[PDB]
């Protein structure tokens, strides 16, 4: 019918969760610096 | 000496069957430690009371040791030697050469045996990556080197059947299963080479007597060269499933048959050339070499990335060919009262915090923040003991009568659905508790039960896998309940073990023919990633086979 | 319909491609970031130093506990750690602070792991071979070591400490 509405909400809640993961450990790992 | 027709002109289903049937059998077995390791993390030691039950249990690290071993690697083993030998060959309806299939069913039967009994018996607490000086029973390694061997009796029964396909359909593409299966057991062949050679140069010598010294840093190099692949190698079957049956359980269609092949073509290359995320503590090797292998692991999650939308996409229109409403109405359209469609819908959920967990610790610096911690246990048992493992779950509903005949009445499919949710959700608690406590240092591999006050700051994670400990107890429990009430009823229709498996359509393009067309040039890519191995290791092993420190062995248990 | 679906899935497939790699490239590009600032002296050293460890604590830099420490600059100091079957030598390690502790950690039996608890100290401890490290702590106190490497039965209970001086 028409865009994956639907997958590329998936996809943006995987694309946020990799970026909370990665931005919130990149954090962790200077404070430990 | 044949009781069913049906395994004399499909004997495969047989062989099939007892790979499946050993490898659940491993499962529970290695599931039951579970629950007391999950309590362990929750400051909570049930140990004198798994003790008094099973009394020849002689430690945490014993218990852990079986957990390991007998849930990601004979279970995991078992599992693919199955459905990527089975499904190939009903796709392409051949028979897989009967005499060697049967041979790598008692290879991995004898193997198993000759290891448990060291195991069983507390000469091998070593845990499942068994590094030296560790020194195990002779018998453990010898039986998990056959083990693993009868897969190279996999590889060559699945190229076997690929070549004959060949011969018979002339300038034709390979079917997609079989793509799958092919580019997968050649992978796997590659990758298995460097725990061959630790095999072969260094533990079956050591432990025979021959030697006495064993290179650690060398020994836990070449270990994880098969060390990462090996994953791909329990999900790759889960992929399997999941691309060319789950969206016929759904009630739609595979949206892509390049993009599939693509999928697999990237893991045939990029699986083997990344072990060195997983030695990111070491020392003796080379900053640079590591982050190239923060790179190449970086670009092996792209695969992933691409099933993640191509999975979804498939289950959105399943999901709108069932009525779909909006942005969220095909979620409620698909089938969640089926278990071969419930089972691995969830472990992909729980695969997203799986897969994100996984690029961080692949991030080369941002490895010491979690190295060895409580969070990769976390990490993994939202990728191997969920995604994987309800995939083998489910896939039980449709495997199950196809192999056996026997029906699943509607109390077991129910059940079933119990089991499913309740096994996801203490994954998911248990996920939560393990990075937690990961990220405030609580160590891994470690029995922190018996040093209770050591760390006091775990204090609610703490709860949480105290929690997923009892959940995931009663899942397990009413899986073997289950399981053995579909496999000891005698309830049997003989015409559903003859129904065809149940494979999903794949829509086509224009376009596709090109690309799929360059991406059946197999012996070329077979190359292209043996070359890839010999550049990403070849500079650094060499420089550490010139330079070897060979130290003597420890028992510690 | 299927057919006008597969363009756009096979489209969307495409920018959502373009975009991952742009994203992992952006990740590529902080790591490499993180490797020429201070952070980056907890990467373990490339070259091979091989010991023998049958012969660790009875000669040569690890066989004094009293000697461990060693000023090697004007604010470096190299501490010759032993981590063996349960326990860390020496025990406190005593370092001052806003100085370049060098550690330089091996083994006498088996592989442990070395990690000192907030810090981005985490090392794999191998016999027969010296993990070296780099690390300026800014914090002043405490530093608990912890063996995150299945090492024994006393595995669990494998702490050591660092002393690090205000
Ligand atoms: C079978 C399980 C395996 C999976 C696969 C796995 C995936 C990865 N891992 Fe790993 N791993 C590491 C990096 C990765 C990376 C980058 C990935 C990637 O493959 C991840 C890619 C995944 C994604 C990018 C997510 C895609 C999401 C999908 C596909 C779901 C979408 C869902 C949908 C569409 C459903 C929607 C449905 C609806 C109804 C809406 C690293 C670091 O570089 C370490 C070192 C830790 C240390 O220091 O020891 C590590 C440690 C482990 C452990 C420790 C081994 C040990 O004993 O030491 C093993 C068991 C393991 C298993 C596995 N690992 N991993
Ligand atoms: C029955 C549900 C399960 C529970 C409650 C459970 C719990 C745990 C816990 C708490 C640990 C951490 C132990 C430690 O590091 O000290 C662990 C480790 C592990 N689990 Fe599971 N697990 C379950 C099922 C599985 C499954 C199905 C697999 C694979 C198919 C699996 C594979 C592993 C592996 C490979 C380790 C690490 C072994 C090691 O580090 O030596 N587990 N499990
Ligand atoms: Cu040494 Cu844990
Ligand atoms: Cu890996
Ligand atoms: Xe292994
Ligand atoms: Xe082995
Ligand atoms: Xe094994
Ligand atoms: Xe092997
Ligand atoms: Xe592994």
């Amino acid at each position: 019918e028409e865009k994956p509405k639907g997958a590329l909400a998936v996809i943006l809640v995987l694309t946020l969760t990799i970026l909370v993961f990665w931005l919130g450990v990149y954090a962790v790992f200077f404070a430990r610096g | 000496s044949e009781i069913s027709r049906v395994y004399e002109a499909y004997p495969e289903k047989k062989a099939t069957l007892y790979f499946l049937v050993l490898g659940f059998l491993a499962l529970i077995v290695g599931s039951l430690f579970g629950p007391f390791q999950a309590l362990n993390y929750g400051n909570v030691d049930a140990y004198p009371l798994l003790k008094r039950l099973l009394p020849f249990v002689q430690s945490y690290y014993q218990g852990l040791t079986l957990h390991g071993v007998l849930n990601a690697i004979v279970f995991t083993q078992l599992f693919a030697q199955a459905i990527m030998v089975y499904l190939p060959a009903r796709e392409l309806n051949m028979r897989p050469n009967m005499g060697l299939m049967w041979l790598s069913w008692w290879m991995a039967f004898i193997g198993l045996v000759v290891a448990a009994l060291p195991l069983l018996a507390n000469e091998a607490t070593v845990l499942y990556t068994f590094y030296p000086p560790l020194k195990g029973h002779w018998a453990f390694y010898l039986g998990a080197s056959v083990f693993v061997l009868s897969t190279w009796v996999s590889i060559y029964i699945v190229l076997d059947l690929w070549r004959r396909w060949k011969a018979a359909n002339p300038g034709k593409v390979t079917p997609l299963v079989t793509y799958m299966a092919v580019v997968f057991w050649l992978m796997w062949f590659l990758a298995s080479l460097g725990l061959v050679l630790e095999a072969v140069l260094f533990l079956l010598p050591w432990s025979f007597g021959l030697v006495e010294g064993v290179d650690p840093l060398v020994a836990r190099t070449l270990f994880w060269w098969t060390g990462h692949p090996i994953v791909y190698f329990w999900l790759l079957p889960a992929y399997a499933i999941i691309y060319t049956i789950l969206p016929k359980q759904a009630g739609g269609k595979l949206v892509s048959d390049p993009m599939a092949r693509l999928a697999f073509l990237l893991f045939l290359l990029l699986s083997t050339p990344v072990g060195f995320h997983h030695q990111f503590a070491d020392p003796g090797i080379d900053p640079t070499w590591k982050m190239i292998h923060s790179v190449l692991t970086l670009f092996v999650a792209v695969p992933s990335l691409m099933t993640a939308f191509t999975v979804a996409a498939s289950l959105e229109f399943a999901g709108r060919l069932r009525g779909g409403r909006g942005l969220f109405g095909w979620i409620r359209a698909l089938p969640w009262d089926n278990p071969a469609f419930v089972a691995p819908v969830l472990g992909l959920l729980g695969f997203i915090p799986g897969g994100a967990g996984g690029i961080v610790n692949a991030s080369f610096t941002l490895d010491y923040v979690v190295h060895n911690t409580a969070w990769v246990p976390g990490h993994f048992h939202l990728q191997v003991a969920s995604l994987v493992t309800l995939t083998a779950m489910g896939s039980l509903y449709w495997l199950l009568p196809n192999l056996t005949g026997k029906p699943i009445s509607d109390a077991q499919r129910r059940l079933g659905l119990a089991v499913v949710w309740l096994w996801f959700l203490g994954m998911m608690i248990m996920a939560v508790g393990l990075h937690w406590a990961g990220l405030l240092n609580v160590p891994r591999r470690a029995y922190i039960a018996q040093v209770p006050d050591a760390y006091p700051h775990a204090a609610v994670p703490m709860v949480f896998n105290v929690l997923a400990g009892i959940v995931l107890l009663v899942a397990l429990l009413l899986f073997i309940y289950g399981l053995f009430s579909v496999l000891l009823s005698r309830e049997r229709k003989p015409e559903l073990a003859e129904a065809p498996l149940p494979f999903a359509e794949v829509i086509s393009g224009p376009e596709d023919r090109r690309l799929v067309l360059a991406m059946d040039r197999i012996g070329f890519w077979f190359a292209v990633a043996a070359i890839l191995v010999v550049l990403a290791y070849g500079p650094t092993l060499v420089q550490l086979f010139g330079h070897l420190n060979p130290v003597p062995g420890w028992r510690l248990w | 319909d299927e057919h006008k679906a597969h363009k756009a899935i096979l489209a969307y497939e495409k920018g959502w491609l373009a975009f991952s790699l742009a994203m992992l490239f952006v990740f590529i590009a902080l790591i490499a970031y993180t490797l020429a600032t201070h952070t980056a002296g907890v990467i373990p050293a490339g070259k091979l130093e091989r010991v023998d460890p049958t012969t660790v604590r009875q000669e040569g830099p690890w066989a004094d506990p009293a000697q461990a420490v060693v000023q090697t600059g004007p604010n470096q100091y190299t501490v010759y750690v032993l981590a063996f079957a349960f326990g860390y030598q020496p025990n406190p390690i005593e370092v001052p602070q806003g100085a370049e502790i060098v550690f330089k950690i091996t083994s006498p039996d088996v592989i442990h792991g070395f990690h000192v608890e907030g810090t981005n100290i985490n090392v794999e401890v191998l016999p027969g071979e010296v993990s070296t490290v780099r690390y300026t702590f800014k914090r002043p106190g405490e530093y608990r070591i912890i063996c995150n490497q299945y090492c024994g039965l006393g595995h669990q209970n494998m702490f050591g400490t660092i002393v690090v001086k205000e």
